[PDB]
């Protein structure tokens, strides 16, 4: 997380959050994001993850590739196609004030081998 | 005698010495058809810099790694052809009248380097070409030339320099060794050229190492952690930039290796090229069957243990003296459990004791015979959480192979499905996930790091079936 008191129930109904481990990120503007997203209502995942952090994102820490953005400033995206995601990110970043609130839903610790390079 | 650029200058270049070299900075490009376009006006100058930096005619303190010189030499040339003669018109001008050695010493590797990358066009290569044969006694001169008619045969580079290319141009040395490594924990030193494709390098592999065969291997790029294919049309220091760049991307010139192994497993009958099934397929088989990812009895693994410790140690008997190291070499992982320290030694022993009169070679391929018909066998393996399939475990083993995609328990090890390439009707990846859809059917979905790699294998066996 990036604040403490941010209660996921206050803003999303219970279907809407089952399962997902949901905080609160709040990023400082300074420099790019260069946060990558990827998914989206149109793909096969249904919903918005990040594919990369290259860097604004990686300096605040608490996002990686697969945590996925449930909310931008308050919007919620759990419905957004990929280019419109990509669009309020970028919106959100460039327009408005010091920070952006992102909702996240953080990927739980893989129980599996992620890295098997037989062939 | 020695030829210059003077009289080609009156009807091409730009007009203001201007085709003989100079530490001054160009402010428009040399070529007029260059200079013609305005847009064009700052990277050939920005060009021309760091063609003076790499000779050392810049009078700057701060000091540049080659590599990145080198790169903003040749990369917008490779983009926009209409800069690629720009290019050399830059070069042979810093080679005329350079009465300064080093400079013009670093001015042929700058050459060389070009040569390698792209021709002149048709009205510049006569000139070019006199101007090395009048010149042949410079000791990258020949080379230069014979470049221009390779990279004339097979069409120009599509990435700038490889850091292996620049050091032997900054050693002016013209033949390159690349280290190729493979599955037997041995290597090769390979000659390749700026030209040079993947296939190429793989065919005189096959020579080396007296393959039958490689259709179905390629070179593979461990970087990073990964393990890449090479394309086999590529040229293979494109594809070496092209895979470095998109770690970076996807995840300080990078270390790597590149190997020779087997890709695609199709069609393959141990026994019929012994040495690729000795340098190659056992070495592969040998760690997936170690992993536990196949479906063994305890007998089956007793039996196997006996030819792969006879194929590790041949005569060597001792070295079963410590089962707790030894036994992870020789017994899959989900199998050690089955019986004691003791009990593991006692059964290897036995069986090994009935491999006396074999060579290594026919152990190697004894063990591939015994197994080759598994339809585990011949696979790459995945780890994903799948999404898709509540009456499955969360995580589930994926073997990607000549039939498909099967999806395994990774407790029991047995197939909870086989999708075949006959059915399967799509597939798409992203970073975090792997999908695919069978039928009108059945979908599968899953996360993963290692959907390209599906989607490479998945690609290229279906190519190859429809070929």
């Amino acid at each position: 997380k990036y604040e403490e008191g941010f209660d996921p129930y206050s803003m999303f109904t219970p279907e809407q959050i089952m399962g997902k481990d949901v905080r609160l990120l709040r990023i400082k503007k300074e420099g790019s994001l260069d946060l990558a997203l990827e998914g989206g209502v149109d793909s096969p995942i249904g919903k918005v993850v990040v594919s990369a952090v290259y860097g604004a994102a990686e300096r605040h820490g608490g996002i990686v590739k697969g945590d996925e953005i449930m909310a931008i400033n308050g919007k919620i995206v759990t419905d957004y196609t990929l280019a419109e995601a990509e669009a309020a990110l970028q919106k959100a970043w460039n327009q408005g004030g010091d920070w952006i609130d992102l909702v996240v839903a953080v990927c739980p610790p893989k129980e599996y081998d992620d890295e098997l390079t037989f062939f | 005698k020695l030829h210059t650029l003077e009289e080609f200058s009156y009807e091409f270049f730009r007009a203001p010495h201007l085709w003989a070299y100079s530490c001054e900075p160009l402010r428009q490009p040399l070529l007029k058809r260059v200079h013609a376009n305005v847009d064009l006006w700052d990277i050939a100058c920005q060009i021309f810099v760091a063609i003076l930096r790499y000779m050392g005619d810049y009078p700057s303190r701060q000091a540049w790694p080659t590599l990145e010189l080198t790169d903003q030499i040749f990369t917008l040339a490779l983009q926009h052809p209409a800069l690629q003669d720009e290019v050399y018109c830059q070069i042979l001008k810093q080679l005329t009248h350079n009465s300064n050695r080093h400079s013009e010493e670093r001015g042929w590797q700058l050459l060389w380097l070009c040569t390698g990358l792209f021709p002149p066009s048709k009205g510049l290569l006569p000139h070019a070409q006199k101007f090395i044969d009048t010149r042949r006694g410079k000791l990258l001169a020949p080379d230069c030339s014979r470049r221009i008619q390779k990279v004339l045969r097979t069409g120009p580079r599509k990435q700038p320099p490889h850091q292996v290319e620049v050091e032997a141009a900054e050693q002016n040395v013209s033949r390159i060794c690349h280290k190729i490594y493979f599955p037997n924990d041995t290597s090769e030193m390979l000659e390749v050229v700026a030209n040079t494709r993947v296939r190429d390098v793989c065919d005189s592999i096959a020579t080396r190492l007296q393959l039958a065969s490689w259709e179905g291997c390629s070179l593979f790029i461990k970087i990073s952690d990964k393990v890449i294919s090479q394309k086999e049309g590529d040229f293979f220091f494109d594809s070496l930039r092209e895979v470095s760049d998109w770690v970076k991307k996807n995840k300080v010139t990078l270390p790597y290796q590149v190997y020779f192994m087997r890709k695609l497993w199709l069609n393959i009958s141990p026994g019929k090229d012994v040495n690729a099934d000795t340098i190659l397929h056992y070495h592969q088989e040998l760690p997936k069957y170690l992993r536990g990812f196949h479906k063994c009895s305890r007998e089956d693994a007793i039996h196997l243990a006996g030819l792969i410790y006879k194929a590790q140690f041949n005569n060597d008997r001792s070295q079963l003296a410590s089962v707790p190291k030894i036994l992870r070499e020789l017994v899959p992982e989900n199998l050690t459990r089955l019986m004691s320290s003791e009990e593991w030694k006692k059964s290897i022993l036995l069986a090994y004791d009935k491999h006396k009169d074999k060579t290594v070679e026919e152990a190697k391929v004894a063990f591939l015979k015994w197994i080759c018909r598994w339809p585990t066998f011949g696979s790459a393996f995945f780890e994903v959480k799948q999404t898709s399939e509540p009456s499955y475990p969360d995580v589930i083993l994926i073997a990607i192979n000549r039939h498909g995609v099967l999806l395994i328990h990774p407790k029991t090890k047995d197939l909870l499905t086989t999708y075949p390439f006959t059915k399967i009707s799509s597939w798409s990846s992203g970073s975090t996930y792997f999908h695919m859809a069978l039928g009108s059917g059945s979908r599968l979905l899953c996360e993963t790091s290692l959907g390209y790699k599906m989607d490479d294998l998945l690609t290229s066996y279906v190519q190859q079936l429809l070929s």
